[PDB]
């Protein structure tokens, strides 16, 4: 039967639909588009950039050797990048 | 350049759901 | 409502082509207008390809597959399989892509236009699935239709050019062919070959005179089995043998197209004749052979005596015995040991390999090809990285053999299965229960139990 | 009637407990033939060269294996893809060392096996069925096939066939990652998607119809006894599973058409199968498992290795070890 | 309630998808991850 | 490379030979707009 | 001329375009069959020339 | 009405994705479990953790992403974003592997939420729940190979990580270091699956393959109304095809479908069992008579010395970078390998 | 004794199938 919803056949060929739609899907597709061309998902999840897993001259990975000491590990392997 | 690529594709695939978009304003024989 | 809803014909539409089985009409529509994508592709493909063409990088880095065809009929291509002339594919291109408008335009008017149904239209060109003798006449000239391709190419090889020839000395050339073939000892000689190894059935053809000769054979069979079938009807026992529809009709060529495909898919794989090396890349065994062949080459350039080399496992490093005696190459390659190539052939004396040539008589050409065959071997990654798996990233090289093997076995796979699908329906259909078991009928209830 | 068609008619009867028919005359020898050397070579069968470097596989229990480690090993590389029945050996023992009963057993087995096909194709005609059933098992016979005859063929020799043991089939994976990285090729896959799908939907439709049986026992008894042999009606209540499985999703992501959720049950695992079958039939070809070695690199140019690199490392230790003996020259081309 | 024809967001969705798979598959030989 | 004459026609070319598998997906147009009937 | 062969190398690709999108609808609309039994009828004779004008003007520039 | 039981009723409305009481567990912890899954593969990094991209922002692409477990100097720490790790600190806490936790524990009682989901449903819909006693398997596979296993070794770095090549590298670590393949636990496992697989396949294939004839086209979906009384196909003449073709059949249909059930559920189970072996690298990794046998005679040799070889190839060419953190060097010179390779 | 062990169990299932087939409890229609 019908649970009682509007079926969804019906939204997607109605125009009120396309209208709402035809701006929010684009714009959140500019949105994160934007989200990684501001570079801003790089800083918020601290994710390395291509000039920024090593330092210019070393070959070893800043592997976390310490349960607590770790954050500020990895906050001193970034100062070293400088 | 890949452009005249894109764009050539643009028209060659839109040709063919236009096809069936001329013949049903037609009430054509779909 | 002329068929094509499910109410009526019977079939949704996920089986709509179904709807067309007694509409000859719109039936032949479809095989044209199909026809006309074959050869569309045909032509699109290789006009793509000639575009994509850098005649200094052998055909076999290019990722062709087409102009690998062109060049073994003999156009565009020189001694070596040099690449002396592009236009002949531009030609080869142009013609087919041309051709698929007129096969487009005809293939469209029969499917939508043209007459639904024919028999009414004239009496030869429409059909009954259940005539036996217009089928047999529609198969009769088809066989006379294939029996001329056939001859056609018979007719390239000995007046019209010939054929590149791999093994044409000095490296290979194209060849005209004055000497086919005739001997029926020879060219069904090579139907009752064993298919296994040192054998190789039919895919053991190594030289031109033999197919060209088999060409003349298979012509003038088609051409006398059309006009049999044309002026025939089946005999008593093959009529209680079939099933007379449409759709055993298609189960029929389903079997015989995979079959066919699945000897192709051997044909490039093993076979270095029809599919030239120089064109294609280097088989399997070929590039196998070819590292033990470089790497004997090279430790005899710095001073090792190649013939008493014992490897780790006792066995000879180098050169070995196969199990019938014959000199071969050694290692995990004494399984190709049945390779034979024009590279490798100059050494080769009546006992196998020859170690008086080679230490003696060993050509840098030979020993050119060899390393560009080893650092050419049909192994590569579906993206195309070339190499063994393990392989860096770097080499972007996957062989047209791999290429072509791999598609035609996938294809001929699938009609296998289509050929049982669609033989046990025809069955089923022609004998009535292909929609299900009548229940006021259920054939096992009138028999007995098993115990 | 004439004595051929007496003859005829058993072969064909729908009366035999099993049922012969004309795959059947040849499907019977065959296996049999199989069925005994396999038996026998398992128990019995002395050390095969398997990588034709003199360097025997003991495969049979009596000469130091268990169930497990036990294995027909498929017959020489010096060999290849050369016939070998018996009779082209000078004698047994030569035949026994060169690995011959392998031959022997997939020969007979794959074209019995196939023949199976063709028997269940022909029984359902007898009998007045739909004939797709056949269809359905042609994914584990093409399966059969790929490891068997079609990976043999495009590298040379079925010394590279897989083992008729268990350790054997562990060792021609491993040995199969290494030189294709099957794990990263789609059509494995879609052999995995097929078998976990399978199962999951095997335990989904038993769970479903089990918890739709309709009441026709007590507590003491069987469920199972609700339900008779042939009897007219069903004994479980679709509409009552699409209920409850509707709504454990959403509604149309269930099915209410037996027809189309058993021809789904059907279609799922068998398409799956054959993509994998097809995945073994074209590394055969050497057309292999994407490469993603060093597919990320830093700006300077280090690699910066993925979880594919790692995948890498493990596949160089199994290169680099198997058939130790069996390599002379650098790279692995077959 | 039904004003614009379903087929016609369907092809218009699947060259919706079509496009940005395309595009992924591109990217795969460009930039990042391209081994170049 | 085709004859210079041709050379225009490059990008055209490169996309010609997918053109057959269009006609696979103009037929699923074609019965969305015929509703799958 | 190669002016004139690209010219008429256009000719062929638009006409072609007309021809691929037009024959068809022109089929299956029922109304004007001979409305335009004309037109590609006069369209295939055009497209038909131009490949052998094309055709020929290749052997002045190719 | 109590205030209880007008919530109750809110929760079990017949909409079209019902909620339930499950739902305020199932619905939250899946829909973080999936969304950190989706965030951590399109942005996060596995370069502190494990040396490794593992994003499409890094240029991974969807075989290779990751959420990859948090380092092995994390021990077995819950990982908590206000923990003393990442000390509410959201950036450190994805580099650190916060989110594996945070996918692995949401997920966790995710299922948990779907299982009970499965019986408030059934309850109401008024069936027997074998449904949800089938997803028991999910979960004993679940809880085995990703909470269980870990916890036994060294830490969550040897867990599982969430993508599909990390998975496949799981694999591989588990037949060079465990032998997995040689534990019958998995060898159960992989007979009730493949044979779960078989019993998918050959069940649809009879039902469509004896059906009756209950329309008139040859489309035969259409003859089905999920109302009728009538079996829909023969078992009487399936039963026949199978009995004369393989022997034996089936002649009870509940039997059948309830051992539809049992035998991949039975499977999944026997599997987790052995994983919790390998939780303390309890395997089955040798037969101690072989290698009496293989140390004593170097003319022995079984396909399960050969395997043992590639085991040791596994392991060595593998753990430098596998397990980075512990600072593994191997000289060329002591790499195990056959000739010339 | 381990051989005979494997064979004499593999002897069994293989007398199992025998019963199991032509042994078994007759389907009947009730
Ligand atoms: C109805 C039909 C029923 C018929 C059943 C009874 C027939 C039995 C046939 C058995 C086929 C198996 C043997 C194939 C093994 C093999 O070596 O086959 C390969 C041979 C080619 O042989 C090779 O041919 C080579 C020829 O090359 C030689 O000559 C060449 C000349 O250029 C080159 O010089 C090359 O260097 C040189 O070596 C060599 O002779 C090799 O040693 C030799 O191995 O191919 C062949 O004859 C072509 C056909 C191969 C068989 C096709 C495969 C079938 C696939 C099964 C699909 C399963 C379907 C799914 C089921 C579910
Ligand atoms: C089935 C139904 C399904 C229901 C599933 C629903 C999911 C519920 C959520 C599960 C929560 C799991 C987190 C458990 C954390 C854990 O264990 O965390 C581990 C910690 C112990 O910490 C570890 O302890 C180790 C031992 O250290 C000790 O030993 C050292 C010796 O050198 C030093 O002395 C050191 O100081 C000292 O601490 C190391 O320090 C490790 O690095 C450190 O991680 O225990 C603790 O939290 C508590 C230990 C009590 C046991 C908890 C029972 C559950 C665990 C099951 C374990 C049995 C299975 C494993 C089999 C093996
Ligand atoms: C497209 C190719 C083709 C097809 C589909 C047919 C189809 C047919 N032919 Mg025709 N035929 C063809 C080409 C073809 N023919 C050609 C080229 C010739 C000239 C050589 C003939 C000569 C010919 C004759 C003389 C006869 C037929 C007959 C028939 C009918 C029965 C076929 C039959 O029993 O198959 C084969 C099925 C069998 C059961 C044959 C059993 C023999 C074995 C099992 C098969 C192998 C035989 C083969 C010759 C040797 C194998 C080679 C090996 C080394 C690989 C059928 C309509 C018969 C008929 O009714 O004619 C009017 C008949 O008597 N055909
Ligand atoms: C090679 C592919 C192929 C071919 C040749 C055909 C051909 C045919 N089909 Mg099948 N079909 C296919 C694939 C194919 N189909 C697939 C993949 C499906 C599954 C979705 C179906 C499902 C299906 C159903 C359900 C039915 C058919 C039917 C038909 C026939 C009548 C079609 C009709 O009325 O069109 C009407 C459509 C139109 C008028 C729209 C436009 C069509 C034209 C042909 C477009 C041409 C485009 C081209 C670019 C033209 C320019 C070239 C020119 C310059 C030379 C026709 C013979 C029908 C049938 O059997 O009739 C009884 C039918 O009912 N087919
Ligand atoms: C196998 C393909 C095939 C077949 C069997 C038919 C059969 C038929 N067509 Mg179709 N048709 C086809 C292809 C086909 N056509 C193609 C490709 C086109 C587009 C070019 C057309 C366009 C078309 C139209 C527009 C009409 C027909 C009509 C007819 C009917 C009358 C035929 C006639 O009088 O010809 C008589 C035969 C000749 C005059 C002989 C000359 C034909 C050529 C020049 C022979 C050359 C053969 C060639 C060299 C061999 C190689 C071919 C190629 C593969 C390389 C008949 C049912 C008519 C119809 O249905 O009436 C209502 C109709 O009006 N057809
Ligand atoms: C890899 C194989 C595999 C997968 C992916 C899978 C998946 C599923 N099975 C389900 C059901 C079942 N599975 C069953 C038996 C089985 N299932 C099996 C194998 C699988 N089952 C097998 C082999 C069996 C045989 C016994 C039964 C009997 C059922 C059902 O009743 C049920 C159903 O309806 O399916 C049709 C569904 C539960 C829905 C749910 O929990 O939503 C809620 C989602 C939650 C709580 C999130 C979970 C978070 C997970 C655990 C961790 C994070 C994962 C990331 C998001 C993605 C990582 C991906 C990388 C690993 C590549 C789901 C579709
Ligand atoms: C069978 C294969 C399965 C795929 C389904 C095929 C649908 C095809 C179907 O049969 O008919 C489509 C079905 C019916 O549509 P309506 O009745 O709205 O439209 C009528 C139209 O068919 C008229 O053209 O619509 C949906 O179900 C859309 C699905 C959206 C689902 C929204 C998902 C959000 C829910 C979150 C996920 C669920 C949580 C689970 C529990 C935790
Ligand atoms: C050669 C040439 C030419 C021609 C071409 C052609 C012939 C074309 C065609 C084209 C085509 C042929 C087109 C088509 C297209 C198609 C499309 C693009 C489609 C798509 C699809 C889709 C997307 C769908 C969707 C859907 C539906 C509807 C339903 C279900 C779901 C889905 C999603 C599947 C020209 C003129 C240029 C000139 C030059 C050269
Ligand atoms: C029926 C039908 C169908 C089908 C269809 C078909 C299959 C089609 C075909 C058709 C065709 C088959 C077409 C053709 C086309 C062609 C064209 C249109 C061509 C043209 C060309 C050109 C124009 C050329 C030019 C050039 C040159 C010369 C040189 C170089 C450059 C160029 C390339 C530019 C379908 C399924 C869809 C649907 C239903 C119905
Ligand atoms: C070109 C060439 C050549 C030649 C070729 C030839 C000469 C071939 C032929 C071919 C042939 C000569 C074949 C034949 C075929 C046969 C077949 C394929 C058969 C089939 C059969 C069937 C199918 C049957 C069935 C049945 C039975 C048995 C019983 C009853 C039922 C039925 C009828 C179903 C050579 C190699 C020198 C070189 C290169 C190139
Ligand atoms: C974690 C976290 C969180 C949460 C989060 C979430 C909630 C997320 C979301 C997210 C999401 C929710 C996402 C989604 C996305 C999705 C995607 C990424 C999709 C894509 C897909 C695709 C790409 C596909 C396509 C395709 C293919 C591939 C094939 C077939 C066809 C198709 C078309 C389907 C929070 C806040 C608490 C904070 C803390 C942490
Ligand atoms: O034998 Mn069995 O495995 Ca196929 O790769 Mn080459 O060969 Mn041997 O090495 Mn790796
Ligand atoms: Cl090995
Ligand atoms: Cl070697
Ligand atoms: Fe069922």
């Amino acid at each position: 039967g019908t649970t009682g919803e509007r079926p969804f056949s019906d939204i997607i060929t109605s125009v009120r639909y396309w209208v709402i739609h035809s701006i929010t899907i684009p714009a959140l597709f500019i949105a994160g588009w934007l989200f990684v061309s501001t570079g801003l998902a790089y800083d918020v999840f601290g994710t390395p950039r291509p000039d920024s897993y090593y330092a210019q001259e070393q070959r070893s990975i800043p592997l976390v050797t310490d349960r607590f000491e770790a954050k500020q590990q990895v906050e001193t392997f970034l100062e070293q990048l400088k | 350049e890949v452009i005249a690529q894109l764009t050539m594709i643009a028209m060659i695939g839109i040709a063919g759901p236009m096809i069936i978009f001329l013949l049903a304003v037609r009430r054509g024989n779909l | 409502a002329t068929n094509r809803d499910q109410e009526s014909s019977g079939f949704a539409w996920w089986a709509g082509n179904a709807r067309l089985i007694n509409l000859s009409g719109k039936l032949l529509g479809a095989h044209v207008a199909h026809a006309g994508l074959i050869v569309f592709w045909a032509g699109a493909m290789t006009l793509f390809e000639l575009a994509h063409f850098i005649p200094e990088k052998p055909m076999y880095e290019q990722g062709l597959i087409l102009i690998p065809h062109i060049a073994t009929l003999g156009w565009g291509v020189g001694p070596g399989g040099e690449v002396v002339d592009t236009f002949p594919f531009f030609v080869v291109g142009v013609v087919h892509l041309i051709s698929s408008a007129v096969l487009g335009f005809g293939g469209v008017y029969h499917a939508i236009r043209g007459p639904e149904t024919l028999e009414e239209y004239s009496s030869f060109f429409g059909y009954d699935w259940k005539d036996k003798n217009k089928m047999t006449t529609i198969l009769g000239f088809h066989l006379i239709v294939l029996g001329i391709g056939a001859l056609l190419l018979v007719a390239k090889a000995m007046f019209f050019g010939g054929l590149y020839d791999t093994w044409a000395p000095g490296g290979g050339d194209v060849r005209v062919i004055t000497n086919p073939t005739l001997d029926p000892r020879v060219i069904f000689g090579y139907l009752l070959k064993s298919p296994f190894g040192g054998e190789g059935w039919i895919v053991s053809v190594n030289n031109l005179e033999d197919v060209v000769g088999g060409h003349i054979w298979i012509g003038l069979i088609c051409i006398a089995g059309g006009i049999w079938h044309i002026l025939t009807t089946p005999f008593g026992w093959a009529r209680r043998a079939f099933i007379w529809s449409g759709e055993a009709y298609l189960s029929y060529s389903l079997g015989a197209l995979s079959m066919m495909g699945f000897i192709a898919t051997c044909f490039v794989w093993f076979n270095n004749t029809v599919y030239p090396s120089e064109f294609y890349g280097p088989t399997g065994p070929e590039a196998s052979q070819a590292q033990a062949m470089t790497f004997l080459i090279r430790d005899q350039k710095l001073g090792a005596n190649v013939g008493s080399a014992q490897g780790p496992t006792g066995l000879g490093k180098y050169l070995m015995r196969s199990p019938t005696g014959e000199i071969i190459f050694g290692g995990e390659t004494m399984r190709f040991w049945d390779f034979r190539g024009p590279w490798l052939e100059p050494l080769r004396g009546p006992n196998g390999l020859d170690l008086n040539k080679i230490k003696n008589d060993i050509q840098p050409w030979q020993e050119r090809r060899a390393a560009e065959y080893m650092t050419h071997a049909p192994l590569g990654s579906l993206n195309s990285v070339g190499g063994v798996a393990t392989e860096i990233n770097s080499v972007n090289f996957v062989s047209p053999r791999s290429w072509l093997a791999t598609s035609h076995f996938v294809l001929a796979f699938f009609f296998l299965v289509g050929h049982l699908w669609h033989a046990g329906r025809a069955r089923a259909a022609a004998a009535g229960f292909e929609k299900g078991i009548d229940r006021e009928s259920e054939p096992v209830l009138s028999m007995p139990s098993l115990d | 009637a004439n004595l051929w068609e007496r003859f005829c008619n058993w072969v064909t009867s729908t009366d035999n407990r099993l049922y012969v028919g004309w795959f059947g005359v040849i499907m019977i020898p065959t296996l049999l033939a199989a069925t005994i050397c396999f038996v026998i070579a398992f128990i019995a069968a002395p050390p095969v060269d398997i990588d034709g470097i003199r360097e025997p596989v003991s495969g049979s229990l009596l000469y130091g294996n268990n169930i497990i480690t036990g294995a027909v090993v498929p017959s020489s590389n010096a060999i290849g893809l050369h016939f070998y029945p018996i009779w082209e050996a000078a004698s047994l023992d030569e035949w026994l060392y060169n690995g011959g009963p392998y031959q022997l057993i997939i020969f007979h087995f794959l074209l019995g096996a196939s023949c199976y096909m063709g028997r269940q194709w022909e029984l359902s005609y007898r009998l007045g069925m739909r004939p797709w059933i056949c269809v359905a098992y042609s994914a584990p016979l093409a399966s059969a096939f790929a490891v068997f005859l079609i990976y043999p063929i495009g590298q040379g020799s079925f010394s590279d066939g897989m083992p008729l043991g268990i350790s054997g089939t562990f060792n021609f994976m491993i040995v199969f990652q290494a030189e294709h990285n099957i794990l990263m090729h789609p059509f494995h896959q879609l052999g995995v998607a097929g078998v976990f799908g399978g199962a999951l939907f095997c335990a989904m439709h038993g769970s479903l119809v089990t918890s739709s049986l309709i009441r026709e026992t007590t507590e003491t008894e069987s469920a199972n006894y609700g339900y008779k042999f042939g009897q007219e009606e069903e004994t479980y209540n679709i509409v009552a599973a699409h209920g409850y499985f509707g709504r454990l999703i959403f509604q149309y992501a269930s099915f209410n058409n037996s027809r189309s959720l058993h021809f789904f049950l059907a279609a799922w695992p068998v398409v799956g199968v054959w993509f994998t079958a097809l995945g073994i039939s074209t590394m055969a070809f050497n057309l292999n498992g994407f490469n993603f070695n060093h597919s990320v690199i830093d700006a300077k140019g280090n690699v910066i290795n993925t979880w594919a690199d790692i995948i890498n490392r493990a596949n160089l230790g199994m290169e680099v070890m198997h058939e130790r003996n069996a390599h002379n020259f650098p790279l692995d081309l077959a | 309630g039904g004003r614009i024809p379903l087929w016609i967001v369907a092809t218009v969705a699947g060259m919706g998808v079509i496009v940005i798979v395309g595009l992924f598959f591109y990217g795969a030989y460009a930039g990042l991850g391209s081994s170049l | 490379k085709l004859p210079e004459a041709y050379a225009i026609f490059d990008p055209l070319v490169d996309v010609l030979p997918v053109i057959p598998v269009l006609f696979l997906a103009l037929a699923f147009v074609w019965q969305a707009a015929v509703g799958f009937r | 001329m190669t002016i004139l062969f690209q010219l008429a190398l256009a000719a062929l690709v638009i006409l072609s375009f007309v021809m691929v999108i037009g024959v068809p609808v022109a089929y299956a609309s029922p109304q004007d069959w001979d409305r335009s039994k004309q037109l590609i009828f006069l369209g295939s004779g055009l497209w038909i020339a131009l490949v052998l004008v094309v055709g020929v003007l290749n052997f002045f520039v190719v | 009405r109590g205030w209880f039981d007008i919530l109750d009723d809110w929760l079990k409305r017949d909409r079209f994705v019902f909620v339930g009481w499950s739902g305020i567990l199932l619905f939250p912890c899946a829909y973080l479990a999936l969304g950190g899954w989706l965030t951590g593969t399109t942005f996060v990094t596995s370069w502190y953790t494990h040396g490794l991209a593992s994003s499409y922002l890094e240029g991974c692409n969807f075989l290779t992403v990751a959420v990859s477990t948090p380092a092995n100097s994390m021990g077995h720490s819950l990982l908590l974003l206000w923990g003393p790790e990442a000390q509410g600190d959201f950036t450190r806490w994805c580099q650190l592997g916060g989110l594996w936790t945070f996918i692995a524990l949401h997920g966790a009682f995710g299922l948990i939420g779907f299982m009970l989901r499965q019986f408030e449903i059934a309850r109401l819909v008024g069936v027997r729940p074998y449904n949800a006693i089938a997803f028991s398997a999910p979960i004993a596979v679940f809880v085995s190979v990703f909470l269980i296993y870990p916890l036994g070794q060294s830490s969550w770095f040897f867990a599982p990580s969430f993508g599909v090549a990390a998975i496949f590298r799981f694999l591989l670590f588990f037949q060079g270091f465990h032998n997995w393949t040689l534990n019958p636990f998995h060898m159960m496992g992989v007979a009730g699956v493949l044979g779960g697989a078989l019993l998918c396949a050959i069940h649809g294939a009879t039902v469509e393959n004896t059906l009756f004839q209950d329309g008139e086209g040859a489309s035969t979906f259409r003859a089905f109304n999920p109302t009728q009384a009538e079996e829909t196909y023969s078992m009487v003449t399936a039963n026949r095809f199978w009995s004369q073709i393989f022997g034996i059949a089936f002649s009870n249909k509940r039997w059948l479908h309830f051992f539809m059930l049992f035998v991949p559920v039975t499977g999944l189970w026997m599997s987790a069992i052995g994983v919790v072996g390998l939780a303390l690298n309890l395997r089955s990794y040798d037969f101690i008579s072989q290698e009496i046998r293989a140390a004593e005679d170097p003319e022995f040799e079984t396909f399960y010395t050969k395997n043992l070889l590639l085991n040791e190839g596994i392991r060595a060419w593998m753990a430098p970078q596998d397990q980075p953190h512990e600072n593994f060097v191997f000289p060329e010179e002591v790499l195990p390998r056959g000739n010339a390779l | 004794m381990e051989t005979i062990t494997y064979v004499f169990i593999f002897a069994c299932i293989i007398a199992l199938f025998f019963f199991a087939i032509f042994f078994r409890e007759p389907p009947r229609i009730t």
